């Protein structure tokens, strides 16, 4: 072949923390099809938003939005339990089909994005240059999002474990634990990574008895 | 709302 | 400057599923220092192994092992709760210091790896070429590991939720759920991604009442 | 044993 | 756009010394059109061979031959004087048209190469890897070809200047010069770069009076 | 090795037409040493300027000047005959030594450039981005310089061949030829590539008898 | 035969 | 002045 039709930029979705998660890499030859399973981020969440992105930046807001749609009707479940399979499918014609399917109900929603959508050649080359220019700042953002996300998971799991512990947890530990939870919930709202790590560390240091109780319970 | 990981 | 001293290859650690998680990217100028927090993969795990890697492959076993060491003394806790902070620090002399610290106890262990360790120039260029040659197969492996890992998390969380539900779960659902758990536990041992996804989907389809109970409990 | 994610 | 049709590999022609001279770079979006003017390599040459190449290696014989054709009818002229313009034109359909035109006569010959010619995706990725693996050896070859080519030009120009000098050149210099010419003509037939440079240097050292005569004549 | 000391940018010299000719490629590990032979651009030129460059742009004026020096004492010779060997040598300490040696006399001049010279990390990354942004405009400039340079060579060679022809050239051809030479000399002073190619083509079309005479003479 | 440079 | 090619 003298040519190849290729994706000039990565294609993906926005995920927890405001980051772009890539489903099809930059420079993939078409046709191609890739899927990844995602879940809900909150207890009893009934809908998830699929925001389709094109570009190479780590911050979703720094990429080109190709559109969005919601999958609703998700049944009541703890965060992290439902399985929403997201498929990016680019056919021979260069048309992008993005689908989200709830694996429990088999309910599906789709967006179709024609071959001419997204960034033009001038914008693609600016995108490529910016991603390279900003590699370092993008890495810092990605490390912060990972920290915040782990903090959020620890916040919620620890709250659940306090409840299941009930009376087994000494009153003094519950006091120490609840204060550190408030402090971490506050810190998660900012973008100071060190502060999140410090509240996470305070939690770990005061939760040792809770931890033993939770392990014992299962 | 946003999607997160399966845990 | 007419030169820069740079990392010719990524540096990282082996994480759940046998994958390389990168801490310092290929082509980073030294000195540099980066950290990421990790956790345990099993309930009541008392030690984690830090296996240091150099290279660009997704499979840890396809990279150059720079050494390994264990951090023990982790206190009894549910999987996913303890915080083990891993720091990769390369000083002005090109020496790599890797430390793991338990944020609960402040217990730390380190490996020091001198500037001359790892792959020589012939091996680095073979590594660079192989990673490029194998981009596709490495992507397939990474998607499989992600699937297996999500499966493992769903396996364990669902077992925990059955226990906390106790009598609230109807006997018939518990039967359906326990069968699907056995089937998924089996599937996680292989490397058939579709099969893992099919057992995960069977679980989701039979767990809707359990899910409602678990959400209700918190 | 291996490290995994904080959840 | 969600796709771009691009050239997966450079396209070019074989030029003096057995090297690939690129006309369209790897990763150029189509349609595109580029030209470069070339000349003859021998006195009184009546035809030039246009050998079309695809790939990224410096040695023409290491790239994929897409075909060849000759432009004949070039009028008697010293080497280096005729102007043969070579155009590579890839249209919207991905078809490559290569033309050579003699700017004196306006005589033209063409080869047309359809979009499906050349290396398949497996071969393209092997080509990309090999070029990278071999960057160093390819550089050595390119430096040797440049040396040989300069040697050949010096050989022929010096022979011309001896003839135009005639009697003005002292008999002793002509003897020194003619011996060094024989030695350089021999050395050009091998691939020992240092040897070519040594015969070129011997020539320079014995030609100083010839040089003065030649400058004086114009 | 965990690090490599590498050249973050190409190193080279300015050559005929205002272009950068690279002697050491971007990303070369040190120590390294490379040479290339150059010549004079004018008849009876007694000195050549070696202007050392760092960067990846095709226009010399768009790269970082690391310094310059002249090699003089070149003996009277036609353009293109003298051999000036230029060596770029970077030692274990990262120090750049650039030497120019006249292979006829063995006369040499050098510049030494310490490891801390040239662009800092902020400027290197701007340079890398700019080169990528400007790939196309740089290609256009390089094609123009090649055209002008060929035009200049044809201008001068044709003037030499007129002189050696003398009376053999018909008066009418000499008139046509001399007019086209004036027109091409003018066109070489601008940056209109098409115009240079049109005057070069006019020359070729009126020089066919001169060409035959020149070939016959040798 | 092969093409070379204009000189 | 500038360097050019050997021809």
């Amino acid at each position: 072949v003298l040519l190849l039709d290729v994706t000039p930029l990565s294609l993906g979705i926005e995920t927890m923390g405001g980051v772009m998660t890539t489903l099809i890499a930059k420079n993939t030859t078409i046709p191609t099809k890739h899927s990844q399973v995602f879940s809900t981020a909150e207890d009893n969440q009934s809908a998830v938003t699929i925001h389709v992105l094109q570009g190479e930046r780590k911050r979703a807001a720094d990429n080109k939005s190709l559109g969005q749609f919601n999958l609703d009707g998700i049944n009541p479940a703890p965060r992290g339990m439902p399985q929403i399979e997201v498929t990016f499918d680019i056919d021979a014609d260069g048309i992008l089909h993005v689908s989200a399917k709830d694996k429990n109900s088999g309910k599906e929603q789709k967006i179709t994005i024609k071959a001419s959508s997204g960034l033009n050649e001038d914008e693609i080359q600016k995108m490529v240059r910016d991603a390279e220019a900003n590699a370092e700042a993008d890495r810092k953002f990605e490390e912060l999002v990972q920290t915040r996300n782990q903090g959020d998971h620890l916040l919620h799991s620890t709250r659940k474990q306090v409840e299941e512990a009930g009376d087994k947890l000494p009153a003094d530990d519950k006091t120490a634990i609840e204060s550190a939870l408030t402090a971490l919930e506050t810190a998660l709202k900012g973008e100071d990574k060190a502060a999140i790590e410090a509240k996470m560390q305070e939690l770990a240091q005061v939760s040792q008895k809770l931890m033993e109780i939770a392990q014992q319970q299962h | 709302p946003r999607p997160g990981p399966i845990y």
